[PDB]
């Protein structure tokens, strides 16, 4: 009951509502049926006071979905830096890989967002990491036109 | 406008019917669409028990209008264009050496749900064969697929060869021919030639019995400078 019911504010970013369900001995850790966690959504969609809240009741930082996914890969691909910056000081696994075999350089490099592939490159993020299809973050860097990533990301090898 | 339907995380449900040289069976699917990444998580189980072919050769079957089209491309999106009345999809799907799969779909939405209903009918398969022998390796390779439009049907005619991966290392081709035409009478978006870069990956729920797919997919377009 509580578990669905952390999920869903969580995704619609009502912080109050969170803390609510907490202390009322919510579980941190509950999972919907394709493994998303409160954590993921929060992550996702930016809410840093749900992901900071979840983080302290004991979340579990590099859970992972179906697919593979972490917080950590999904607040990258959406451009998240706080909670990308949080999920890292929380313990966050900074090369953790998606079915894809995405890290979240990948992502982040992908997606165009240069100040998180800084803060990932900053926690020790694999430059030279490749995907399932031999992609590197440069490789995709490229293919996305994003040069002053491209660049950054020479300069760190 | 109809890109504008598109702005963030989409539910998606999938429907197939398919027969397959005689055996019946059916796929549901399950999940979410983003194209701002031309992402899709997606969950898919035979609703009628063993499938009778091999996971990765329905996956082209199993929502191009999720894919990632950059800015200086937009003119040439024709899947988001003809949204929300949606399209239909139709192709033939050659096995080289092999049997062949004939599919239409509708692809819309119903309520904040973009749905995909399909009827699949596949013919001419050698039962010892690759298809039918389950001899395909469960992953799957990158691809382009090439977009034309067709002003004629006011749609579009795509065309690509999907590579089957088998387990003695040779390699299976899937030579896929499709069209694709407006629902509604609205206007929409003919573009230039032009392709789709497409990226999956393959992958079993732990806690799953029964037969499925868990598919992780990224496609973004290119081609247009």
């Amino acid at each position: 009951d509580l578990g669905k019911k952390l999920l869903e504010a969580a995704r619609a970013g009502q912080d109050d509502e969170v803390r609510i369900l907490m202390a009322n001995g919510a579980d941190v850790n509950a999972a919907d049926d394709v493994g998303v966690t409160p954590l993921h959504l929060a992550a996702q969609r930016g809410h840093l006071e749900i992901v900071e809240v979840l983080l302290k009741y004991g979340a579990d930082v590099n859970a992972a979905d179906l697919w593979g996914q972490t917080p950590l890969h999904l607040a990258a691909t959406a451009g998240h830096l706080e909670i990308v910056e949080v999920l890292l000081k929380n313990g966050a696994d900074v090369n953790a890989r998606d079915n894809i075999g995405h890290t979240p350089l990948h992502l982040a490099a992908w997606a165009g967002h240069l100040e998180i592939v800084e803060v990932l490159l900053k926690y020790g993020a694999d430059v030279n990491a490749q995907d399932k299809f031999g992609k590197t973050p440069f490789d995709l860097a490229i293919d996305n036109g994003n040069e002053d990533i491209a660049e950054v990301l020479q300069k760190a090898a | 406008k109809g890109e504008e339907l598109f702005t963030g995380v989409v539910p998606i449900l999938v429907e197939l019917d398919g027969d397959v040289n005689g055996h019946k069976f059916s796929v549901s699917g399950e999940g979410e669409g983003d194209a701002t990444y031309g992402k899709l998580t997606l969950k898919f189980i035979c609703t009628t028990g063993k499938l009778p072919v091999p996971w990765p050769t329905l996956v082209t079957t199993l929502v191009q209008c999720f894919s990632r089209y950059p800015d200086h491309m937009k003119q040439h999106d024709f899947f988001k264009s003809a949204m929300p009345e949606g399209y239909v999809q139709e192709r033939t799907i050659f096995f080289k050496d092999d049997g062949n799969y004939k599919t239409r779909a509708e692809v819309k939405f119903e309520g904040d749900t973009l749905v995909n209903r399909i009827e699949l009918k596949g013919i001419d398969f050698k039962e010892d064969g690759n298809i039918l022998g389950h001899k395909l390796e469960y992953n799957y390779n990158s691809h382009n697929v090439y977009i034309m439009a067709d002003k004629q049907k006011n749609g579009i005619k795509v065309n690509f060869k999907i590579r089957h991966n088998i387990e003695d290392g040779s390699v299976q081709l899937a030579d896929h021919y499709q069209q694709n035409t407006p629902i509604g009478d609205g206007p929409v978006l003919l573009p230039d030639n032009h392709y789709l870069s497409t990226q999956s990956a393959l992958s079993k729920d732990p806690n799953e019995k029964r037969d499925h797919m868990v598919l992780l997919e990224f496609v973004t377009a290119a081609g247009i400078t």
